């Protein structure tokens, strides 16, 4: 598709046998999600946002699926305000910004 | 919202 | 430009007549750059996102330039970590997510 800007551009996204839905987000390094349905240990990890720095659950080597993709990435869970999906996702479903 | 993310 | 996402991206800005470099950002709603000088008037809003809330001035119809091309939107000013360009001015210079 050739995703214009007018609303968020949500995809959905299966992870851990739940159907999620993700704001593809060119502006954020990593993938972001609130609560999943991933049973194995995380490591710490702190991210950067707008208003300070949140510490966050990294999972690695995460099946994920991404409109129509299964993909492996990382995925990390933290406090963010809405679902997002990073770079280091959408990278590998060849997804472009054009203009 | 900025959903702006550094990792 | 067909851009990847590989690493950040980020694009030239022109705006209050500097020339400074913001990242597309489409994760952020609105626009938001460190301080810069524009004339008209301002009113402040509250921004959410990772790390919480910050306090901005809004300024409207302001002029600003998006790798050559001119576009008018709403602008915000604030203490963010990095310049941001929003959903409401890449809509304006018609940006696309490409898959």
């Amino acid at each position: 598709p050739q995703i214009t800007l007018w609303q968020r551009p949500i995809v959905t996204i299966k992870i851990g046998g739940q159907l999620k839905e993700a704001l593809l987000n060119t502006g954020a390094d990593d993938t972001v999600l609130e609560e999943v349905n991933l049973p194995g240990r995380w490591k710490p990890k702190l991210i950067g946002g707008i208003g300070g720095f949140v510490k966050v659950r990294q999972y690695d080597q995460v099946p994920i699926e991404i409109c129509g993709h299964k993909v492996i990435g990382t995925v990390l869970v933290g406090p963010t305000p809405t679902n997002v999906i990073g770079r280091n996702l959408m990278t590998q479903i060849g997804c472009t910004l054009n203009f | 919202t900025i959903m702006m993310q550094r990792g």
